[PDB]
């Protein structure tokens, strides 16, 4: 009823010819006062208590858009959705919630200054932070929401300086064992999917769910098949499952190379496999929803992956077979259409290392799902961008055994003290790439001026790089004059980081640009070049917005994900100050900069 | 006044002290007669009188035929069961196990107290059956203890944990030690009598021998059992050294590790698996530095916890230090415990890396705090009951000035002549050396 | 950077400043790239580091530099061995007649004395006609080594900066040479007279010196194996101690272990013996506490003493 009350009351607003407007007005005053009056004994606690109230209420008088000012209707109503979103027994769900954030963030407006915001503390914003970044990865949202996400979002890093855990993550192993749970089985996992369908699709997808789990839940009460029930009773909530039950009536290539690259190669695989088992019921009625459904195939691939796998277990193995003779070809596929396959066929070889074979002795069995050379898959996995994974694999593959990609591996995964343990042999050359990977300040210099000396004189063509290299070494130190005369002699982040730090404001900014440095180059810019304050928020916010948007784009290392963070926290500090008033509140900005010290003294020095 | 501000900090020391030795005992007397006399501390004291009464009444209950070792009784059957959870219902007080921190507003109710105590106990193997209880607190944890009776000595233990959280706690002062982390888990033993104590069960680890013994077999079924291997090793103990090292090359030659396998079977997710490894590296690292520096022995098998919810590792049992264990009749002549399976749980680089890396920032941090240590040794050294010897009963327990010289020992461990590199080079030489572990006791298990 | 930021006007003399600094430790690059964006012995010995050799001179300056890199400006740009010798000659004339201007101080007065040693020591290679007579050139240079070890760094650099770009031009030009002497001959002597300047860069603890001497002769290697030579093994060895003095333990044990891996000591212009290579290792490898002491003696050092083949007589016996 959360739900339903929250859904209905946004669209009946949106929709508020004459008798039917008044018609619906009538309806709205009455459902309203019967929300009001609503109360059950099926509140977990009081506080689910005061949450619906709070949200049936404040959605019965919400305008057709939403804000974020401190006191209003639709703001209350946001704080109340996020707040509920993090929790672990939650009221709405995702369709509604959806539907409620597609109605506030549709068009939205951030308030000019941040005293008059809903989040204006660094606690809240601590505490807000992972379910904002979780509500701004849509695509309905307008760009005003997204400049406050990404101040909601600086100001939790320049409090906290700790990325949020979903930027964080690499594979999916999370949510196949958010559905798959109960039992820990794919009947359960495939039984979640097929469920959620029935609340967030439209009339043809719930109707293919509910057909399907008809079917299911009806060959699994006849037949008497104790581990499908079992998985039922769990997956299933008992008005779905008394409704799924025809209790007196009666029910009325892909295996190839260059398959990897059409965006339909996981829905055609699907299909192709789960046609081959026809005895399972869970997979018989999986075809129709795999075609029609969009979206559907990835998120299903691995659970169908398993069920056939353990189907044909003392069969003929003719999946396994197929499979692994494919994945030869499919691991060694550099693509960028076919990247985001190969990361669902990663991902599915580790969600079948976490499935106990049956009649096993040690976890060393479930190398025998299918057939995969851990080399190859590791490689795979660093050109997908996954380095703890290719690091596992790299792991499995060197007990198979009882280093050209563990270095592509150590260089990019998140330890201070891995890459140290690589051996590699040694060289002057060596030993400058351990000390620019180590940002060393003068130690990098030393080498690098040798060797850029030595291929100027020798009239090299490495010398560029050479340059370049030094320009950077340059930067990391805080000579800022010096790369600026390597600079004019002939990188983006180098010429933006030293045209601001040595206040250079006449450079030509590019244009959607992927880098932080000219972002935060063009708001001072601006901030230089205008006489208003409101030519400057402008620029801010339109920052605050593509920094959001680029965080949003997927596929960078940690790095690049905490440069842009920290461009987000730079954002916030110049718009907490453009927008002081008084004394009061410039020492209530100085005394955030204290507190915010007190965890800067502890935190990764490239972010600080 | 300490024991008046602090009472769940100095009531059970006043407790063990009453109930130049004859002397000591007088005073702690008349301290606890005037404890039971004021209005601020009037209802704790009597809780933690009746309270320690029927904690050593339980410890030192043994009966080999109603406590059978490995069982799981419940604790209704005898008399000191039936008056021990009568009068912990009567009587409420802290789990005494449970580490309180010191409150600058004085103010200790919100405390959780015990409520209740799970029905049944389980026992260990032994003479002195080690109980092990479990109390459901007011918050609704669970905190279990091993009640410990015979004739052991835990305030040796408990001096030494106290003066390891103390350098651990010297290490957070330094950017490269607090960036990371570095640091010991620490415990909580209470001394109740000379020979009855309180150790605090640790949540939810496992001892390492305990995981070892078994993935063994799991995983190499055609290698020997861990008694074979200890058989083999024990009877070639009174031969010369060539045949002992010989022997052990034909032992570990059968013997493989399995220790990788501790983390793909309770970390099956990459990101999990990455960070678990890590900080069992880490926590190795920390411990094997701070344990040279102090001498720390009896670093077998059984003093290990692996815990399976965050990878780290866990010391108990701190009590042979300052090289107190290589005066023992088969010496323990290695500088901490790196046998082939705590290197195999560190990764595809073994040593290098993460473990060596950590190694030398402890180890600097360290000795940059040498002046804090002697601080720390020296006000051991003015504890009238703390033994720099390990008295033989204890050595018979363990293989089947002093204060001068043992602080100018760890105070030449700290010096800085050799660079931090070339010391734990020499160190993680030494440690992993055959020639070094073919000459250990058998039941310091080396080919592990 | 405080005074860019400030738009403030010392900058300049700031930069001048840097310019001068960035040539006392010999990045030649990064006074090059702070030149070109607005001293004359500052671009004059860039220049002539650098082997930019279209810079326009001025005529009647007191500034050495400038006279001798118009010698080697001449070295270059010329096809006759006398155009060269008429350049040499005027610049030691006008060197001369500088001295004896008379109010100089003392650090004028030892540049303009290391120029005269400088045009000397090119006039001396310039005029060798055969082996024999650069096997001598080279003997002296060794000698002045001995003189170079304790005396003043600015004089030392000086001339040795400039030998290396005597060597150098002298080793590219193949029309300035006599006949019967090959470029394998000058490129081996040049060869030798890096590696020695590079044993009396490392007594006076100049690091950065060391470290580019050692990156210039490893540039050295390919164009070296063209021409018939066997130099890694000493060149190698040379970026080995570079590595060892920068604080590279590990890099230099693993580096000389390379080179007694996979190198035939034997077949080697600028020889080097397996005796001296073990034990240079064995020595690292104890004062890094690499591996046990039990090891060290049966991998490095009777090793290297049975290398020695029965010979007990010499320096690298005593070693
Ligand atoms: N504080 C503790 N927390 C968790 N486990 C513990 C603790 N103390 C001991 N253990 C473990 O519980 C078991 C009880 O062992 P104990 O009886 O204390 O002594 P022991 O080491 O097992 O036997 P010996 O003869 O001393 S080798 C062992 O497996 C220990 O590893
Ligand atoms: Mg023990």
């Amino acid at each position: 009823l959360a739900g339903y009350a929250l859904s209905s009351l946004a669209d009946l607003r949106v929709f508020l010819f004459k008798a039917t407007k008044s018609k619906a007005q009538e309806f709205h005053a009455w459902f309203s006062k019967y929300l009001a009056a609503y109360d059950s004994p099926e509140f977990k606690d009081e506080g689910q208590k005061q949450a619906f109230r709070s949200i049936t209420e404040n959605a019965a008088h919400i305008r057709a858009s939403g804000n974020a000012e401190k006191g209003t209707h639709e703001s209350n109503l946001l704080l109340e959705i996020l707040k509920d979103w993090g929790r672990e027994n939650q009221l709405l769900n995702e369709p509604a919630r959806d539907v409620a954030l597609s109605m506030l963030c549709g068009v939205f407006n951030i308030p000019p200054s941040s005293r008059l915001d809903v989040i204006e503390t660094d606690e809240d914003a601590i505490k807000n932070g992972a379910v904002v970044w979780k509500s701004c990865s849509s695509q309905r949202l307008g760009g005003e929401y997204l400049a406050w996400a990404g101040r909601v979002l600086g100001r939790s890093f320049a409090a906290s300086g700790e990325v949020p855990e979903d930027l964080l993550r690499e594979s999916q192993l999370q949510e196949y064992r958010r559905l798959s749970q109960g039992v820990g089985s794919s009947e359960e996992g495939l039984l979640n999917l097929i469920k959620s369908l029935t609340i967030s699709g439209d009339c043809f997808t719930a109707g293919l769910a509910e057909a399907a789990l008809r079917t299911i839940v009806s060959d699994a009460i006849s037949d008497n098949d104790h581990d499908l029930l079992s998985a039922c009773q769990e997956s299933l909530p008992e008005p779905l499952l008394i409704a799924s039950n025809w209790d007196p009536y009666r029910t009325p290539e892909v295996f190839s190379a260059r398959a990897l690259e059409n965006p339909n190669w996981s829905q055609h695989l699907a299909i192709r496999l789960a046609l081959s088992a026809p005895k399972i019921v869970t997979l018989r009625v999986l075809p129709p929803i795999l075609s029609k459904v969009k979206g559907f195939a990835e998120r299903a691939f691995p659970f169908v992956v398993h069920l056939v796998l353990a189907y044909q277990l003392d069969k003929q193995q003719s999946a396994k077979r197929e499979l692994s003779e494919s994945l030869q070809e499919w691991l060694n596929f550099t693509s960028e259409p076919a990247k985001e396959n190969l990361k669902l066929l990663i991902n599915t070889i580790l969600y079948l290392r976490t499935q106990p074979l049956p009649g096993e002795s040690s976890i060393a069995d479930r190398a025998h799902w299918l057939d995969v050379n851990m080399a190859s898959a590791a490689a795979a996995a660093t050109r997908c961008g996954m380095y703890k994974v290719a690091l596992l694999f790299a792991e499995l593959a060197a007990e198979s055994t009882r280093s050209d990609i563990l270095l592509e591996i150590f260089e990019n995964i998140d330890d201070p003290d891995a890459y140290y343990g690589l051996s590699q042999d040694a060289s002057l050359s060596t030993v400058l790439a351990r000390l620019e990977y180590e940002n060393d300040g003068a130690k990098s210099l030393a080498f690098r001026g040798a060797q850029y000396d030595s291929h100027l004189r020798g009239r090299d063509l490495q010398s560029r790089q050479d340059c370049n290299a030094l320009i950077k070494a340059l930067s990391s130190l805080g000579l800022a004059g010096l790369s600026n005369s390597l600079l004019q002699s002939q990188s983006l982040d180098a010429t933006f980081t030293t045209a601001r730090k040595l206040e250079i404001w006449n450079l030509p900014a590019p244009v959607n640009s992927d880098s932080w440095a000219v972002t935060v180059y063009k708001a001072y810019q601006s901030m230089y070049q205008a006489q208003e304050l409101d030519t400057v928020r402008s620029m801010v916010h339109d920052g605050l917005k593509n920094t959001v948007r680029h965080l949003s784009s997927g596929s960078l290392n940690t790095s690049v994900l905490r440069q842009q963070l920290g461009a987000l926290a730079a954002l916030t500090e110049l718009d907490d100050i453009l927008n002081v008033r008084d004394q009061s509140e410039l020492q209530c900005t100085l005394a955030t900069f204290e507190k915010r010290s007190k965890w800067m003294m502890s935190g990764r020095y490239a972010d600080v | 006044r300490i024991c008046v501000d602090h009472p769940y900090h100095g009531m059970y020391h006043i407790w063990t002290g009453a109930r130049v030795a004859v002397s000591r005992q007088r005073a702690t007397d008349k301290i606890a007669k005037a404890l039971s006399k004021n209005n601020k501390v009037s209802s704790i004291w009597p809780a933690i009188d009746q309270t320690s009464r029927v904690y050593h009444a339980l410890a030192m209950d043994r009966d080999p035929t109603r406590y059978k070792s490995g069982q799981k009784v419940p604790i209704k059957n005898s008399p000191v069961g039936q008056n021990f959870l009568s009068t912990m219902s009567n009587n409420p007080i802290p789990p005494p196990t449970l580490q309180i921190e010191v409150s600058a507003n004085l103010d200790y109710s919100h405390v959780p107290m015990i409520h209740k105590f799970a029905p049944e106990m389980a026992i260990a193997s032994g003479v002195s059956a080690p109980k092990i209880l479990t109390a459901i607190g007011t918050d609704g944890r669970k905190y279990k203890q091993l009640v410990k009776g015979g004739n052991d000595d835990l305030r040796q233990d408990a001096i030494m944990e106290q003066v390891f959280a103390a350098v651990s706690e010297l290490l957070k002062l330094h950017r490269e030690t607090r960036q990371r982390n570095l640091g010991i888990r620490t415990y909580k033993v209470l001394p109740l009598t000379s020979s009855s104590g309180l150790i605090e069960f640790v949540s939810n680890t496992i001892p390492l021998h305990e995981y070892l013994m078994p993935a063994h077999e799991r995983y190499y079924p055609k290698d020997l059992k861990g008694s074979q291997c200890r058989k083999e090793i024990a009877n070639a103990q009174t031969k010369n050294t060539e045949t002992r090292i010989a022997v052990y090359r034909r032992v570990t030659e059968r013997f493989h590790p399995v220790m990788r396998y501790f983390f793909m079977e309770y970390f099956p997710d990459p990101d999990e698996w990455f960070q678990k490894r890590t900080n069992y590296t880490r926590t190795t690292a920390a411990i094997s530095m701070l344990g040279h520096v102090l001498g720390l022995g009896d670093r077998h098998g059984h003093n290990i916890l692996l815990d399976h919810k965050t990878g780290e590792v866990v010391h108990i049992d701190l009590g042979v230090a300052f090289e107190m264990g290589r005066v023992l009749p088969v010496p323990e002549l290695v500088p901490f415990r790196l046998t082939r399976d705590i290197v195999d749980g560190m990764g595809i680089t073994k040593t290098e890396g993460v473990f060596r890396r950590c190694c030398e920032f402890t180890l600097d941090a360290l000795r940059e705090e040498a002046a804090s240590i002697q601080t720390i040794l020296d006000s051991l050294r003015h504890d009238t009951l703390y033994q720099w010897s390990i008295s033989p009963v204890r050595m018979a327990k363990l293989q089947n000035s002093e204060a001068d010289r043992a602080i100018e020992v760890v105070k030449k461990k700290l010096s800085k002549t050799l660079s931090v590199m070339a010391t734990v080079n020499d160190l993680i030489n030494q440690a992993t050396s055959v020639s070094n572990l073919a000459v250990l006791y058998s039941g310091w298990a080396a080919y592990a | 950077d405080s005074h860019l930021r400030g738009r403030d006007l010392q900058s300049r003399q700031d930069c001048n400043a840097l310019i001068k600094a960035l040539s006392s430790l010999g990045l030649a690059g990064l006074s090059n790239s702070l030149l070109q964006s607005q001293s004359l012995d500052a671009t004059f010995t860039t220049a002539r580091k650098l082997e930019i050799w279209n810079l326009p001179a001025p005529v009647n300056s007191d500034s050495w530099a400038v006279t001798v890199y118009k010698a080697y400006q001449s070295m270059y740009q010329a096809q006759e061995l006398d155009t060269v010798r008429s350049m040499v000659h005027d610049g030691l004339k006008n060197t001369v007649r500088h001295l004896s201007s008379g109010s100089l101080n003392t650090s004028v007065l030892r540049q303009q004395l290391g120029a005269l040693a400088a045009l000397t020591e090119l006039d001396d290679i310039l005029n060798v006609r055969d082996q024999s007579e650069l096997q001598c050139t080279l003997a002296t240079f060794e000698k002045r080594s001995k003189w170079m070890m304790s005396g003043r760094y600015a004089d030392v650099s000086q001339i040795l900066s400039c030998r290396e770009t005597t060597l150098s031009m002298w080793s590219q030009r193949h029309n300035l040479r006599a006949a019967g002497l090959t470029s394998a001959d000058a490129r081996l002597v040049q060869i030798r007279g890096m590696l020695l300047s590079s044993d009396i860069f490392r007594f006076h603890r100049a690091r950065q010196e060391t470290l580019n001497l050692s990156t210039a002769l490893s540039d050295l290697i390919p164009s070296c194996e063209s021409l018939g030579l066997s130099v890694d093994a000493a060149i190698k060895m040379e970026a080995a101690n570079a590595l060892w003095d920068h604080g590279e333990m590990i890099s230099s044990i693993r580096m000389l272990q390379a080179i007694d891996k996979d190198s035939s000591l034997k077949k080697q212009s600028v020889p080097l013996s397996r005796s001296d290579l073990l034990s240079k290792i064995g020595y690292q490898v104890s004062v890094a506490r690499l591996e046990s002491p039990d090891a060290i003696q049966k991998k490095y050092l009777e090793p290297a003493l049975k290398e020695l083949k029965g010979k007990i007589e010499g320096r690298e016996a005593g070693q």
